[PDB]
């Protein structure tokens, strides 16, 4: 058989072993989100209500959440995407007021067709914000709309434009089994979380059947 | 004048062309081909529980460290399999990791832009970080130790830098990729060295001087790998082209191309051989394939893992090759 | 301007390379090779004995 | 930094019973397997108890089964020695050592201070002679013996040297008989056969002078050599 | 003198059994990805299914093959409880999964907090005892107790098989609920196929003893198909429960290739 020595070395790799279990049992409990905005979006806004990567976590109803905000980082994302493919949702946010200033709509939106198809990363729920209500609001109905989009052919205001380019951001969503989540914030509310919480409870509850799929 | 630039350009490819006779498809065509090498699994080292991205070989050709997204850095014994340290990183968040020449520091890093150095013989039986290179801007995207108290990085600030451990401080800089730099290796007399980067081409460097000396091209797109050849002659490029090319340090210009229709994906890492023979290179397809250093004839191939092989190296004695893949697993090939 | 001015400077070392033939390099190449090739363990299977991981 | 210190001794009449603590302070405590070894107030040494790193191996050697019984709390950082129905013999000095194992590590490296105490097959070793004249400035050797060879199929011979200094606690030397301990000189040297080991000590000074011994650690109970005395003839 | 053709059909059902059910095993031991806490219900069927398989069946064929029992007290009467445990033990098991994916379904997160290996592990447990206390007490032949027949019937059969059928019930209500088109009856059919095979193949068996032995005595020839179709659920049940999910179609379809 072994020595005393090699006998003494298995067990402490046991030991090592236990220990890294317990810790990795401990650590897959809480959930993890990736907040991946877009120039002067208000990711920003968000974290505060609550040079690398930073991180922040809290704790709502007894529920741990991670969230990562990869903004530092002025490399190209195609590279280190692939980090983060186990993630449970990302959040997204835009502007609403902002669509002028170049267009800011038109680049909002290609990235996101780009960050939503790709060939891993394809079956992640996406929880899309639209925050700053109030200056957009005030905008259109001094200067309608215009829009930078053309053949809108719709209402002027209110809703039916910010239904109209809610409908355009849940567009092109080709694959199944994967939903978008949206809410339109003022910059001033106090309920993100309660938002938060129920996407992410819908996605878990979804991911349970999947496995019973039911698929 | 950028048209003397370019003029220049000219002049130097019409230079290199003129010194340029083989090809390299009718020479090297009478000796031994190798033919088919059957390769077996010996070990598997399953401690880890989430994706794998680097790992390195010690002197004494046994140990090896290995890190992964969960957090924790892992000493394994080969011949034993056995666990013989567990370090719990700062930042979950690491994409290399390197081992000392001397076996007494192990360092790694990544999306934290810092390089920590862990010392792995202390009076108290516990590792401890010794130092927090933070000089960088980017990622961190590999580490090498020239000796017990100098590393080299390279970041996603398009340049590298060489480091004085115990001062902290950077003593000299590369800046001239204008790319995102991806990947390192050091020449044998540990006095040069190359790097790969996303602008489709390598550059080599002097250690001491601090400023390049010759810049390589001809590649289609990024470079994901590059290693010195035994007799630090030559170099080979990894590539999401799918494709690996090698070239020598002094007659500047690219030799072998290793292309088969069969596979279209990025290549993750390559390694040689002890003799150089054996050109070995990850692959996105989950398998990696084994190519003759000067024949292009793909001699073999390893099945597994799952998915994806991401990085893997060949001990110094050359008896055995380990790899890893996104699948937690770890394996040795003799 | 101040880019242009690195390059050309850059560029200018370049020329003063040889360089030295393709064909004596690739026969150094293949010379070390071939005599390195007796002790690398890949090439030529090692006995099922003597070897660390059986 | 690390240092051990201990206080349970005294005299007790013949099969009483005592309890032996040495705290641990400045290093991870609760990461190191934890030896006892007794100085018999006269002469010698020899392995007494052993207590595993999670407290999950014990090994005793024959006197002592089944009268003594070892312990610790890693919070507290204490480590226990159960004294009972000791017998006249059992008066000696004790120390607890500390010790890690794994691939290339230095068990046995740091030894405690002691604490005095008063009442009322085996692999074996040989050492001799006990007592060799030496002067200052000229080499010298010290040869060790066993009767199982040593050499396990891993080819580590697990031999150690320990050096005790005139009324000071031992210290490592050398383990498998290959290595050098951290903080000592060059000037030490092992070798030596599967069954036969030796030292080579050079430029010596005044600070050589001591007892040494010779253990193995291939196979419980650990056994001590007998201990060869240094003079300034 | 079909007695060839009957020992071919036993042998096939034997090697079904036993490949199906340890290639599950095999698929959730060496993937990554299925190594989730609730895989070790799957598991514990998977090994009760292998074992009944593999011991009880064949010395059930052997008697009623020429109507003899040729050994002696030993060992029928510990081959009996050996049996009805080892047949107990799978309708426990698919009733304990049922719940344990109704409260999943159901109060997600909550529940979520109570998945570790430790919980399951004591369920699977509770699961064996239980069992265990149900078959140990009190021409190999049957026990005829009526106080004890009709007890064991029912709390073996109709308990499980109402949990059963009011969980899977109100799943598909919520997934109903949450359908507001083409997946509903692609869905629809996998639920049916879980609570039909259950039933269909086991509701005869606990029904005749519930009838023909308390109430009017209607012997027939069909018991023995009743029994036969007892033993085949532990081979269809690993199947049902798998082919549905796709890490274990990956798993498969790599220990294929
Ligand atoms: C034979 C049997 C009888 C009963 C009684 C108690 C109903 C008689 C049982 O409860 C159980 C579990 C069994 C086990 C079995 N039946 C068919 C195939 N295997």
């Amino acid at each position: 058989t072994l020595s005393a020595e090699e006998r003494a070395a298995l067990e402490r790799s046991k030991a090592i072993e236990k220990n890294l279990k317990e810790d990795g049992i401990s650590a897959a409990k809480d959930v993890k989100l990736l907040l991946l905005g877009a120039g002067e979006s208000g990711k920003s806004t968000i974290v505060k209500q609550m040079t690398g990567i930073v991180e922040t976590h809290f704790t709502f109803k007894n529920l741990h959440f991670r969230l990562f905000d990869v903004g530092g980082q002025r490399s190209e994302r195609k590279k280190w995407i692939h980090c983060f493919e186990d993630v449970t949702a990302i959040i997204f946010c835009v502007a609403l007021s902002g669509y002028d200033q170049v267009n800011r709509m038109h680049e909002s939106l290609m990235l996101f067709d780009s960050i939503c198809n790709n060939k891993f990363f394809i079956d992640t729920s996406i929880i899309l914000f639209l925050n700053k209500k109030d200056l957009f609001g005030e905008k259109i109905k001094k200067s309608p709309l215009t829009i930078c989009f053309p053949e809108y052919t719709g209402p002027n205001t209110y809703e039916d434009a910010a239904a109209y380019i809610q409908a355009q951001f849940e567009s092109k969503n080709r694959s199944p089994n994967k939903e978008i989540y949206c809410h339109m914030t003022c910059a001033t509310d106090t309920n993100n979380i309660q938002v938060v919480f129920d996407a992410v409870t819908d996605i878990i509850i979804a991911n349970n059947l999947r496995g019973c799929g039911l698929y | 004048l950028r048209q003397e630039a370019e003029q220049l350009k000219n002049q130097i490819r019409d230079a290199r062309k003129a010194c340029a006779d083989a090809t390299l498809s009718q020479i090297t065509n009478n000796i031994d081909p190798v033919g088919r090498i059957q390769m077996r699994t010996r070990r598997t080292l399953r401690g880890h529980l989430a994706k794998i991205y680097a790992m390195h070989w010690g002197t004494d050709s046994r140990l090896l460290v290995s890190a992964s997204q969960d957090g924790k850095l892992i000493i394994w014994d080969s011949y034993t399999t056995n666990k013989v340290h567990a370090i719990p990183l700062r930042s979950s968040w690491v994409m290399t990791c390197a081992y000392a020449p001397s076996g007494n520091y192990v360092a790694c890093g990544g999306l934290d832009n810092i390089c920590s150095i862990y010392n792995l013989k202390t009076r108290e039986g516990n590792v401890r970080v010794s130092r927090e290179l933070a000089g960088h801007t980017g990622y961190l995207s590999c580490c090498r130790f020239l000796d017990d108290n100098q590393i080299v990085t390279s970041s996603g600030d398009t340049t590298c830098a060489l480091w004085d451990i115990e001062t902290g401080q950077q003593t000299t800089t590369f800046t001239g990729h204008t790319g995102d730099v991806m990947s390192l290796s050091l020449a044998p007399d540990t006095r040069l060295f190359v790097s790969g980067a996303c602008d489709a081409s390598a550059k080599l460097w002097d250690v001491r001087e601090g400023m390049c000396r010759q810049t390589f091209t001809g590649h289609e797109s990024d470079i994901n790998a590059i290693c010195f050849f035994p007799n630090g002659n030559a170099f080979a490029t990894g590539s999401d082209d799918a494709t690996c090319r090698l070239f020598d340090l002094r007659a500047d210009q690219e030799l072998m191309t290793y292309s088969h229709d069969n596979i279209i994906c990025g290549i993750t890492s390559v390694s040689f051989s002890k003799s150089g023979r054996l050109l070995l290179a990850g692959y996105d397809d989950f398998n990696c394939n084994v190519w003759d250093a000067l024949k292009a004839d793909r001699a073999g191939v390893l099945a597994g893992h799952d998915n994806r092989v991401s990085c893997l190296g060949v001990t110094d004695d050359g008896m055995a090759v380990a790899t890893g893949s996104w699948d937690s697993f770890l394996k040795i090939w003799n | 301007i101040a880019q242009a001015r690195k390059l050309v400077e850059q560029l200018k070392m370049e020329a003063n390379i040889d360089r030295i033939k393709v064909s004596k390099a690739a026969a150094d190449l293949m010379a070390y090779c071939e005599a390195h090739a007796k002790e690398d363990p890949l090439l030529t299977p090692v006995p099922a004995s003597e070897n660390p991981f059986r | 930094d690390v240092q051990l210190v201990e206080s349970g001794g005294g005299l007790v009449q013949p099969g009483g019973s005592r309890k032996l603590s040495c705290s641990a302070s400045g290093f991870a405590f609760s990461s190191f397997g934890m030896h006892w070894v007794r100085q018999a107030p006269e002469k010698g040494l020899e392995w007494v108890a052993y207590i595993s790193s999670g407290s999950g191996t014990i090994y005793y050697a024959d006197t002592v089964k089944g009268r003594f019984t070892i312990s610790r709390d890693d919070p507290k950082n204490t480590l226990f020695l159960q004294m009972t129905s000791l017998r006249s013999e059992d008066t000696a000095m004790y120390y607890c050592v500390r010790s890690i194992y794994y691939y290339g590590s230095s068990p046995f490296d740091f030894w405690g201070q002691g604490t005095t105490l008063t009442v009322s097959s085996d692999i074996v070793m040989t050492q001799a002679t006990s007592s060799v004249p030496v002067t200052p400035g000229e080499s010298v050797s010290i040869s060790c013996r066993s009767s199982k060879s040593l050499l396990h199929s891993n080819g580590n011979t697990y031999l150690y040297w320990f050096l005790q200094r005139p009324g000071q606690s031992p210290q490592l030397l050398i383990y498998r008989m290959s290595n050098l301990a951290s903080g000592v000189p060059d000037r030490f040297s092992g070798s030596g056969s599967g069954t036969a080991f030796t030292l080579t000590i050079s430029r010596l000074e005044a600070e050589d002078v001591g007892v040494y011994y010779c253990m193995q650690h291939l196979e419980y109970p650990l056994t001590f050599g007998a201990g060869t005395k240094l003079e300034l003839k | 003198q079909v007695t060839l053709t009957l020992v071919c059909l036993a042998g096939l059902l034997m090697l079904l059994t036993v490949f199906g059910n340890v290639l599950v095993i095999i698929a959730v031991f060496t993937s990554r990805a299925l190594k989730a806490p609730q895989n070790l219900f799957l598991v514990s069927l998977a090994s009760a299914d292998i074992l009944v398989a593999t011991l009880v069946i064949p010395f059930s064929l052997a008697n009623e093959v020429m109507g003899y029992w040729y050994f002696g007290k030993a060992w029928c009467e510990i081959y009996l409880a050996l049996d009805v445990l080892f047949c107990t033990s799978s309708i426990v098991h698919l009733c304990a999964i049922s719940l344990d994916r109704y409260w999943s379904i159901t109060q997600a997160i909550e529940y979520n907090l109570k998945r570790t290996p430790r919980r399951i592990k004591a369920i699977i447990i509770t699961v064996w005892v239980i069992s265990a206390v149900i078959s140990f007490p009190p021409r190999c032949e049957i026990n005829d107790q009526k106080w004890y027949v009709i007890s064991s019937c029912i709390g073996s059969f109709f308990a499980p098989c109402l949990i059963m059928i009011l969980v899977y019930v109100r799943i598909y209500q919520i997934a109903k609920r949450r359908t507001r088109q083409n997946r509903e009856k692609r869905f629809t059919f996998v639920l049916a196929v879980v609570i039909g095979v259950f039933v269909v193949c086991w509701f005869p068996f606990f029904f005749t003893y519930t009838l023909t032995a308390v109430g009017c005595s209607v012997p027939r020839t069909l018991f023995k198909f009743f029994f036969w179709f007892g033993y085949c659920n532990s081979s269809l049940n690993p199947v049902i429960y798998t082919i549905f999910n796709h890490d274990f179609r990956r798993a498969f379809k790599k220990i294929l290739c």
